[PDB]
């Protein structure tokens, strides 16, 4: 990669690919509500790329074979059994949020150098701050011990405070009901096992403490339930926004320097994922540890530097 | 920041320590420590957390005054022979005050509050460039003025500083204040065999310098403050325990090993002396300082502590890191065993 | 000599550019054409030693140990496995090239020259031997053995460098003969007794004696099987293979200065032989065997007699042997039942019909049946304590026979009377651990034969 | 009683008792400046004069 | 083929390769060249 | 020991360096001096997940190189450096005779030492 | 496969500030993950003048 | 001797000891920093007075220029301590415990 | 001070005795001021009534090891008639270690402190017997 | 409500028999196991036991052994033909000999 001082030498600035496009705007919604409907609507409206669901495999997905790598390696998340039983003593409520923490965190990351390199600005879909929102609605079910709370407090405090907070939020609220109606139209199994109240104290969390806390850090704007498609609205919102505050007005340049040579070897990123704490529920010793990352060298597309990888290719390899 | 900026201060840091190698008047020198303290104040504050802000006002303090303590040291000698060439010294209570003058300077026994405090709350580029620099630019003046100190001096502070980075160092595990304690338990080694034959001296902070950067650049290839930390490197890739075990060991001085022979060269040219008692005493505390990288070893590469998972998801980044220049430092400084006659390749 | 060096490089990137099925054939097949090689050195003969340089040199003491040593890696490469191939390629790999470069150091230590190479291979010796141990030592304090062991050994080890380096520049150059046709006695001031002190005692912590022997014992009950012979055989007969030599050096004050070292060996062997009678963990008590087959040797190195030192390397070597091969058998019981303690895997003269006929030979070598080694060992340092003293053989005798009730117990301890039937996993006896026995005792048997070989320098 | 108690206690002990009061004696040091300060100022004064170094 | 959206490298850059190597056998033939010197000076003045 | 003509300036290799034998062609340092550097780009592959032995073979070349060139002009210095040392003891010892008396030698019929037998 | 590994535990025993425990050293607090504390935000108001009617 | 030399050496040891033991506020630290600076200044410009050490004079101002830019520095990081917290003392900074 | 330590070594031992002791007693009071003068700076005692407390107790107890390693090597050299070994100073450093774990009032540390003052007053008796110098020759 | 693990449960004990009832003795693979018999007994026995037997059993006289038999003999047989006693005490010639005086 053709960065440090010396890009920063030959190219004068990067503040060049800016702006009224080139912009985080970010639906934030609950479940099955506030989704890729209207992110695809305004990303195709206005000019705008898009970024798909963070899913639990995302890690596997942004790395040479975009297919899902098996669950032995990526989880052991299995949100079709969070959705049936969030009480195991085997630990998969905490497990499942460490993990899509670190997949809303890539993805972001993914989504910010886009941002800074070349433009043009993207749209997200339930960011971090809305996860520690889900998170915190979870504990108000009680499904966690307080102490791995208190572990999700410390990753949250370690991880955010050196990124720059999205552009503009659009807040979709649908009540309960509705929901539950859509849940119902869906048809699968481990989703209709979801229960009401949970969803009710997730709607509470996310309108009680996550609206006070953006407070213009990310302008929002709060839409109805079916205030949506509705796209000439939205996009006819943002083209008069008058963006007032937050940090992106105070950069100038070297700020953003900083976060090119930041973003960039994502590794650097997650430095601080495993912090640890060691969270019986949590961790991993040593033996499944040791055979898993052995089996993980096994796989034909994954060992020792896709770059230079042999058995798909590459006859460059100075003979 | 800048980087043109950084390259500015690297600028003036190696023309601080040049002057301090190449002049010969005494102004000159003393220049030559206030740019290196000037200039290596804003590589510390590379972030802006307040915990560089009091590791540099401490850094600041202690460096400054041991700068103007030499300057009283350099007007004593006025105040006698009055003429500015780096030579021997025209008073013993002088050179008293100009050797207590590095020894604040360098990190020495009654003198070394200052380090673990100040390498604890900087980056790992600061801590590495400190060392390297704060530990090269005396040794300059101390081989020059060598010919008129008082000996209970330089053997004092150079017992103290071994067992006093030995004895402080079994008890920390932020790796900045082991690799500080490291770094005065060496400084006592090279203070001490000064009035002997200073080749040995010389080929010592080579030898250490070499040693400390592939340490800090094996830090700085994965971020860790903890020996924990050390474990989850254990996990995600194997061929940096290894690396850390020959580095460990080579700090700790093992015979089939290159950090060995700075001991076994000053053993040596003490031991053509009467002085044999010193030399048992200092290969004794040699064998303490090797207890913290030993029970450091064992939490990296040898036994392995559990892990956590997101290790699972790093495993699908391989690594982008550039380092600076490891394999090559890290080759030069553990192999080089039978090169010991690379010795007389420096006077 | 670089005939020999270089040929067990060149078997280490064999290891590496081997692979899966393909290791261990070169490796084993290359370690035993080295064993053939370094047979054909014993030309060894008359006058003094034969120079394999400028630099190296063979006495007829190192000619047995360096044969002893290029005879034991390939027993020792074959009896490491079934409880690691199971692990990774990549760490199997590196533990093969790990003994490997072991044994590089090894001949570097027997063939030296000079005192101060003598003692860089020495520590160049001690480094393998923790990583081994530490990295599979297989239960829950490897990490206490290992810092217990490189504590005492350079600790221990460090002064010694000292006293050297003072001779080497009070007396020219350290060729063993220059050490050697040049020293000139030195009478009883003090510092020559510190300077005795220094020497002895880093020897003396290396064989053990009998005050710093708990050096050992976690040092081989949590070992692998690789470095527990390696660390008994090549390493306890080094460090008295070391005292040998530097013993030339200063014999009008050993006298004076030896008492003390003496008689501590003596009651520590009887101390030793008893404490030996009533512990389990069976793999133990092999370790303190050890120690006190070693305390004789302290006593007959400290008596300055040719016989003492004919009884002394005989008495190293099949020491060394009866200790590797009894560690090998342990070593197969554990892999029968994980256990490691004594009174519970009993039974076994039905079943593994076979396995008890090694048992009992190597029994009676450690009893010292008398056409073997270890009684030609025994008898002569005897014989020449007895010329030392009148009144020595109290406790000769009396270490014979606790020995001889030990090593029986050992015997008819876990292997005799009834099975515990509760066991039924055992499987009748592999192929390989009758290979490892048959390459242990067909050459002790041979040397009982014609044992004019392995005596001293002293011959 | 003899070998694993008394040796252990006699030649390990000791040194990891030794050891281990003396690290908690030097490095359990909190960090204020004046404090070491009047270290330094201490260790001129017992350098100069009472044990001196210029004489 | 095979890798999704971005390889960071992996087709071999040509200035960087052929300009070490160049610089490789410049530094052989220049200590050969001096080495050369080296003996026929040592031979000639003794 | 010190310069002996830092007068004299720095002067890495003195003219006075060209009366020495040079170390020959594979002289078996500088052939440890390339093994070493064989092993360092060897590492150089293992850092980074960029497979061993392969892939690689510009950097081989090039660490080899670099590391003979280097360790060619320290032999060359070292051999200086120990020629000097040589010159400069003879020197001092032919410049004054007062000092470093012959030992007569004392053959071994008439110096006594005397026994003390180990029994 | 019977080759004991340590737990966690184990490597609590290796966590904490400092190593060795006394009757002092209770308060020795862990350092911050990032090397950065979160510190006080001790600007309560901006400048608040009461221009009166002089 | 010249006798007044003789104070200011003892001077510099009231500076000196001004300088180690403070107690409160970090600019008084500071500015008997200066004060020794100061007196440096002084007895080297007396003695290069005296001895008529004519061509290089220039000790005096430099010493000067130099060990004043090092107060600025000073008065920086002073400045830095202060704006992150409220106050300056030599305490509030306890943590970092070594 | 070389002053007061070439005064306790410039004694024949020889018996000119109680000025051994007063010598010991010194030696024993300068060490306890040092060694207290690091505590107090590095404790912050408040109150400074624990401060003197605190350097009395050092002082004290160093000047007793010096008394009583001085008594009896005195008493061991009149007594022994013969004023070359170590021995007697080795009775001299198991008695000041005894002494020393009496006034810390535990005796596991009194019989540690036997132990190595015992070897170290030994290795100084003798080291000044043979003759091994201060520090240095610093020649070659 | 709590486990503190997550791994296998521990060993799994392989019988390497019951896949292999001719099986030497390392693992299931069949044929290198056979490889690692023939060649542990062919290249450790059948050139390395019986070789070195011969070639140890005799070599020349290790350290001067005949060689001192026989020299013995003929200087004892010459030491009874010319009548001077054998075994001359004090090897070393007293004319060579200069013993310090009082
Ligand atoms: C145990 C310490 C061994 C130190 C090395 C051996 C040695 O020479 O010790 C004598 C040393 C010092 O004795 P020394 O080696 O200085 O002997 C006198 C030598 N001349 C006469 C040349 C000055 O003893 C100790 O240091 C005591 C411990
Ligand atoms: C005749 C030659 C005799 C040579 C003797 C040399 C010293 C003896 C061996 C020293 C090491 C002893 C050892 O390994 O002790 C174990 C102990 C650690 O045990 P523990 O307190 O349980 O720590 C658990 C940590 N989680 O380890 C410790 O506490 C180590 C304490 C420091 C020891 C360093 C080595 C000795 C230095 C002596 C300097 C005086």
């Amino acid at each position: 990669l053709q960065y440090g001082p010396l890009a920063y030498i030959l190219g004068e600035k990067t503040t060049k690919k800016m702006t009224e496009n080139s912009k985080l705007i970010t639906v934030d919604g609950n479940i099955c509500s506030g989704k890729s409907k209207l992110a695809k609507e305004v990303a195709e409206k206005l000019g705008l790329k898009h970024f798909p669901e963070a899913g639990i495999h995302y890690a596997d997905s942004t790395t040479g074979d975009g297919k899902p790598l098996p669950v032995r390696f990526s989880g052991n998340c299995s949100l079709e059994k969070f959705y049936d039983d969030p009480k195991s003593n085997d630990g998969n409520s905490y497990r499942l949020q460490a993990w899509l923490y670190a997949s809303r965190l890539l993805q972001y990351a993914d989504a910010l150098e886009h941002l800074l390199s070349t433009g043009q600005g993207v749209v997200l879909e339930r960011s971090i701050y809305s996860d520690f929102v889900f998170l915190e609605a979870m504990y108000r079910q009680g499904f966690i011990r307080k102490q791995c709370v208190d572990h999700y407090n410390q990753v949250k405090k370690v991880t955010v405070c050196e990124y720059l907070p999205p552009h503009v939020v659009i807040y979709v609220d649908v009540p309960v009901s509705e929901v539950q109606s859509r849940i119902q139209k869906k048809g699968n199994p481990h989703e209709m096992k979801i229960t009401s109240a949970y969803l009710q104290d997730i709607e509470n969390v996310y309108k009680g403490t996550f609206l006070p806390e953006m407070s213009e850090k990310c302008e929002v704007l709060q839409y109805s339930a079916w205030e949506a498609e509705d796209a000439e609205k939205v996009v006819e919102d943002i083209q008069y926004l008058k963006y007032d505050k937050g940090p992106w007005l105070d950069q100038d340049d070297r700020k953003l320097h900083n976060l090119r040579m930041l973003v960039q070897d994502k590794l650097e990123v997650l430095n601080y994922t495993s912090i640890p704490v060691f969270l019986p529920e949590v961790t991993i010793g040593a033996h499944q540890s040791d055979r898993v990352f052995q089996e993980f060298t096994e796989l034909p597309g994954r060992k020792y530097r896709a770059g230079y990888n042999e058995d798909v290719g590459d006859k460059w390899i100075w003979l | 920041m800048n980087p043109i900026i950084l390259i500015i201060i690297l600028m003036t840091v190696m023309l601080g320590t040049i002057i301090v190698m190449i002049s010969t008047h005494w102004l000159l020198i003393w220049i030559g420590f206030e740019m290196n303290m000037l200039a290596i104040i804003p590589i510390m504050m590379k972030k802006h957390n307040p915990r560089a802000t009091e590791a540099s006002t401490k850094y600041f303090l202690t460096q400054s005054t041991a700068s103007m303590l030499l300057m009283m040291a350099i007007i004593i000698n006025l105040m006698f022979s009055g003429q500015w060439t780096v030579m021997k010294l025209f008073n013993p209570m002088a050179s008293m005050l100009m050797t207590m003058a590095l020894a604040m300077k360098l990190g020495m026994a009654p003198f070394h509050f200052w380090v673990p405090e100040v390498t604890q709350g900087i980056p790992l580029s600061s801590g590495l460039i400190l060392l390297t620099w704060q530990k090269l630019a005396p040794m300059s003046v101390l081989y020059q003025i060598l010919p008129s100190i008082n000996l209970d001096l330089i053997l004092t502070l150079s017992i103290l500083s071994i067992t006093i980075g030995g004895w402080g160092g079994l008890n920390q595990t932020q790796l900045r204040k082991i690799m500080a304690y490291s770094s005065i338990a060496h400084m006592g080694w090279m203070t001490a065999v000064l009035l002997y034959n200073p080749t040995m001296t010389l080929l010592n902070l080579i030898i250490y310098i070499i040693m400390t950067s592939t340490m800090f650049t094996l830090f700085m290839a994965n971020s860790t403050t903890t020996t924990l930390s050390l474990s989850h490197t254990w996990n995600k890739a194997p061929i940096m325990t290894i690396l850390v075990l020959i580095t460990l060991l080579s700090m700790g001085g093992l015979p089939p090993l290159s950090g060995f022979m700075p001991k076994w060269m000053i053993i040596q040219e003490m031991t053509k002396n009467d002085s044999i008692i010193l030399p048992t005493l200092m290969a004794i505390t040699a064998l303490l300082n090797l207890y913290f990288y030993m029970r450091l070893t064992y939490s990296t590469a040898l036994t392995m502590f559990p892990s956590t998972n997101n290790m699972k998801m790093k495993w699908q980044f391989p690594t982008t890191k550039r380092m600076t220049l490891l394999p090559t430092m890290t080759v030069l400084s553990t192999m080089l065993l039978p090169l010991t006659p690379i010795l007389s390749i420096l006077e | 000599m670089l005939k020999y060096i270089i040929p067990t490089m060149m078997l280490m990137p064999l290891t590496w550019l081997s692979k899966n099925s393909m290791i261990w054939i070169n490796t084993t097949l290359h370690s035993l054409l080295i064993s053939l090689t370094s047979l054909l050195l014993l030309n060894q003969f008359g006058d003094n030693s034969l120079n394999f340089s400028l630099t190296f040199f063979s006495d007829s003491l190192s000619t047995p140990l360096l044969i002893l040593t290029m005879w034991l890696l390939p027993l020792m490469l074959m009896a490491s496995q079934h409880h690691l191939s199971k692990e990774n390629l990549a760490r199997k790999k590196l533990f093969i090239s790990m003994l490997i470069l072991l044994q590089l150091f090894l001949i570097m230590t027997f063939t030296a020259t000079e005192l101060i190479f003598f003692y860089i291979m020495f520590e160049a010796t001690l480094v393998p031997t923790l990583i081994i141990i530490t990295r599979w030592g297989n239960q829950t304090e490897r990490l206490n053995a290992g810092l217990y062991f490189l504590f005492y050994t350079l600790a221990g080890s460090l002064p010694l460098l000292v006293a050297l380096i003072y001779i080497q520049n009070t007396m020219g150059s350290l060729n063993f003969l220059i050490l050697q046709y040049w020293v000139q006695p030195m009478p009883n001031s003090w510092s020559n007794t510190f300077m005795w002190l220094a020497c002895m005692m880093a020897f003396m912590v290396k064989m053990p004696l009998y005050g710093l022997h708990l050096w050992l014992p976690k040092a081989h009950v949590e070992a692998p099987i690789a470095g527990s012979m390696v660390l008994a055989a090549i390493l306890l007969k080094l460090g008295g293979y070391g005292m040998m030599r530097i013993t030339l050096l200063l014999n009008p004050i050993t006298d004076f200065m030896a008492y003390p070292f003496i008689m501590l060996s003596l009651w520590g062997m009887i101390m030793t032989s008893s404490i030996c009678l009533r512990q389990t963990d069976l793999k133990s008590l092999i370790a303190y065997s050890s120690v006190s087959h070693m305390a004789l040797v302290i006593v007959a190195i400290l008596i300055q007699t040719p016989w003492s030192y004919m009884g002394a390397t005989a008495l190293m070597i099949a020491h060394g042997l009866t200790s590797s091969m009894l560690f090998c058998l342990a070593n197969s019981n554990y892999e029968r039942v994980h256990s490691r303690t004594m009174i519970l895997a009993r039974g076994l003269q039905t079943l593994l019909p076979l396995m008890a006929a090694w048992w009992l030979l190597a029994s009676l070598t450690n009893l010292a049946l008398p056409p073997s080694i270890n009684l030609i060992g025994e008898l002569f340092v005897v014989m020449s304590t007895f010329s030392w003293s009148n009144i020595t053989i109290i406790l000769m005798g009396l270490n014979m026979v606790i020995t001889a009730l030990y090593s029986l117990y050992m015997l008819i301890t876990t292997q005799r009377g009834k099975h515990t039937h509760h066991i039924n996993n055992i499987l009748p006896s592999f192929t390989r651990e009758n290979a490892l026995m048959s390459l242990h005792m067909l050459p002790l048997l041979l040397l009982s034969l014609n044992p004019k070989i392995i005596l001293g320098p002293l011959y | 009683l003899l070998d694993l108690i008394w040796l252990e206690t006699i030649l390990p002990k000791t040194i990891s008792l030794a050891q281990m009061k003396m690290s908690t004696t030097i490095t359990s040091q909190k960090g204020l400046i004046k404090l070491y300060f009047l270290s330094f100022l201490i260790t001129i004064l017992i350098s100069t004069t009472l044990l001196n170094f210029h004489e | 083929k095979f890798y999704i959206q971005e390889p960071p490298h992996g087709s071999p850059n040509w200035l960087k390769v052929g300009l070490t190597l160049g610089t490789s056998a410049f530094l052989w033939i220049y200590l050969i060249k001096q080495h050369n010197e080296d003996v026929l000076e040592y031979k000639r003045r003794n | 020991m010190t310069g002996r003509q830092a007068r004299a300036p720095l002067q890495f290799l003195p003219d006075e360096a060209r009366s020495l034998p040079p170390p020959k062609l594979t002289d078996p340092r500088l052939a440890y001096i390339g093994f070493l550097g064989y092993c360092s780009g060897l590492i150089d592959n293992a850092i980074r997940r960029r497979p061993v032995l392969s892939a690689g073979l510009h950097r081989q070349f090039l660490y080899i190189t670099s590391f003979v060139f280097v360790g060619y002009y320290l032999l060359k210095r070292q051999d200086y450096m120990y020629a000097v040392r040589d010159h400069d003891m003879f020197s001092y010892i032919k410049s004054h005779p007062e000092d470093f008396p012959e030992k007569d030698k004392k053959t071994y019929r008439e110096v006594f030492e005397e026994f003390h037998p180990v029994r | 496969a019977r080759q004991w590994q340590p737990d966690v535990e184990w490597a609590e025993q290796y966590g904490g500030a400092v190593m060795y425990p006394t009757k002092e050293t209770a308060h020795w607090k862990p350092p911050p993950w990032n090397d950065v504390d979160p510190p006080k935000d001790t600007l309560v108001s901006n400048l608040t003048l009461n221009f009166g009617p002089q | 001797m010249s006798l007044v030399y003789m104070n200011i050496m003892m001077a510099f040891t009231v500076s000196l000891t001004g300088l180690l033991m403070y107690r409160s506020h970090l600019m008084s630290s500071l500015l008997c920093l200066e004060g020794m600076m100061l007196s440096l200044f002084i007895l080297a410009t007396l003695m290069i007075l005296n001895s008529h050490f004519t061509l290089a004079s220039m000790m005096p101002i430099i010493l000067l220029v130099f060990a004043a830019c090092e107060a600025a520095l000073g008065l920086s990081l002073l400045v830095m301590v202060s704006n992150t917290y409220g106050t300056d003392y030599v305490q509030n900074l306890n943590l970092l415990q070594c | 001070a070389k002053t007061l330590l070439h005064q306790y070594w410039d004694i024949p031992e020889g018996t000119e005795c109680h000025r051994k002791t007063y010598a010991a007693t010194s030696i024993g009071g300068a060490s306890g001021l040092v060694v207290s003068a690091y505590s107090v700076a590095l404790k912050t005692p408040t109150s400074f009534l624990e401060g003197v407390a605190r350097t009395g107790r050092y002082t004290f107890t160093a000047a007793a090891i010096g008394a009583i390693f001085g008594l009896t090597s005195c008493i061991s050299a009149q007594v022994r008639e013969k004023p070359d070994d170590p021995l007697n100073y080795l009775i001299g450093g198991c008695a000041g270690g005894l002494t020393l774990g009496a006034r810390t009032r535990s005796y596991g540390i009194g019989a540690a402190a036997c132990a190595y003052m015992g070897l170290t007053a030994a290795l100084v008796k003798m080291g000044q017997l043979e003759g091994w110098k201060v520090f240095a020759e610093p020649k070659v | 409500p709590t486990l503190r693990w997550q791994e296998d449960p521990e060993p799994e004990d392989e019988n390497l028999y019951e896949k292999n009832p001719d099986s030497h003795g390392y693992d299931k693979d069949p044929a290198v196991d056979v490889w690692n018999m023939r060649v542990v007994f062919f290249f450790g026995f059948s050139i390395v036991l019986v070789l070195g037997s011969t070639f140890v059993a005799y070599l020349p006289d290790y350290r001067m052994q005949e060689w001192a038999r026989r020299e013995a003999e003929r200087l004892v047989k010459y030491r009874e033909a010319h009548g001077l006693p054998l075994m001359e005490s004090n090897c070393f010639d007293p004319s060579k000999i200069q013993l310090p005086e009082d």
